[PDB]
């Protein structure tokens, strides 16, 4: 979740 | 003996004649860019590019295509990064994206350098690559967000990450999706893309038609709940945002 465009 | 084209879902090809085995390869192979015209031709290996270059599709009988190639030697091979090595050819730019986008100043206050379209295109247009190292979920979520600012989730496995000091221009401009800012109002969205130099990574793609000179943003699509998981600066504009609503 410290990522972006996570499905 | 005939020649098969593979299209991949965003629109890309490799194609060629098959040999015995029925791979693709040989010294007449290609990959064909999303735009149908743009293309890396030369020797391949079971569809692994091992010397493309640049070449323009002009036409096609009884289903083979006819390439010339573009002025330079500009040549291109399958180098998928790993953890630590992003490009062998860190400051070789990607001719598709060379003729699309360009880095500048957002206009978006205090966010940076943006990235910007060079051309008018319409919808459903890929503009731009996002390649970087090849890094764990474990180990993003693990650390701070003060090292977090590039990374984008690829799948369950992976995520891209574009770390120091290759969030420069000047060090890295093999692609430049990492210069895209972030907007909950976006003209692109992130999309899968199988690259033959950087193997499977995301694209931007446009989701309207965009002007020459207009800024391309994405959502950067943070968990809102997990407060939301995210950069202080996302914090802030998604209230912003919410309040709008
Ligand atoms: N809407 C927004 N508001 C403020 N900062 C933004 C933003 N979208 C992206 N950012 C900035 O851009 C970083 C993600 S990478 C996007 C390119 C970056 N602006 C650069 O110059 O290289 C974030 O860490 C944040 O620093």
């Amino acid at each position: 979740s410290k990522s972006a465009d996570r499905k | 003996h005939g020649v098969c084209w593979i299209y991949y879902p965003d629109g890309g090809s490799l194609v060629g004649e098959v040999n015995e085995d029925g791979e693709m390869t040989g010294e007449k192979i290609a990959y064909v860019y999303p735009d149908e015209r743009t293309a890396l031709y030369g020797k391949f290996i079971d569809g692994e590019m091992i010397e493309g270059k640049l070449a323009t599709l002009m036409s096609t009988e009884e289903g083979r295509p006819h390439f010339e190639l573009m002025p330079g030697n500009s040549v291109y091979h399958f180098d998928k990064s790993t953890s630590s090595c992003i490009s062998t050819n860190a400051l070789l730019p990607d001719p598709y994206e060379s003729e699309r986008v360009y880095v500048a100043e957002s206009l978006i206050s205090s966010a940076g350098e943006g990235l910007f379209s060079k051309v008018a295109v319409g919808p459903n247009t890929v503009m731009s690559f996002y390649n970087g190292v090849r890094i764990t979920h474990q180990e993003v979520d693990s650390r701070d967000w003060a090292l977090n600012g590039n990374t984008l989730s690829l799948d369950e496995e992976t995520v891209i990450d574009v770390p120091e000091p290759y969030n420069h221009v000047s060090k890295y401009c093999a692609s430049l999706g990492h210069k895209a800012n972030h907007s909950f109002t976006p003209n692109c969205i992130y999309d899968m893309f199988v690259h033959p130099r950087f193997g499977p990574i995301k694209c931007i793609r446009t989701l309207r038609a965009v002007e020459a000179d207009e800024e391309l943003t994405v959502a950067y699509g943070y968990d809102h709940s997990p407060g939301p998981e995210a950069p202080e600066w996302y914090q802030v504009e998604l209230k912003a945002f919410q309040a709008t609503q």
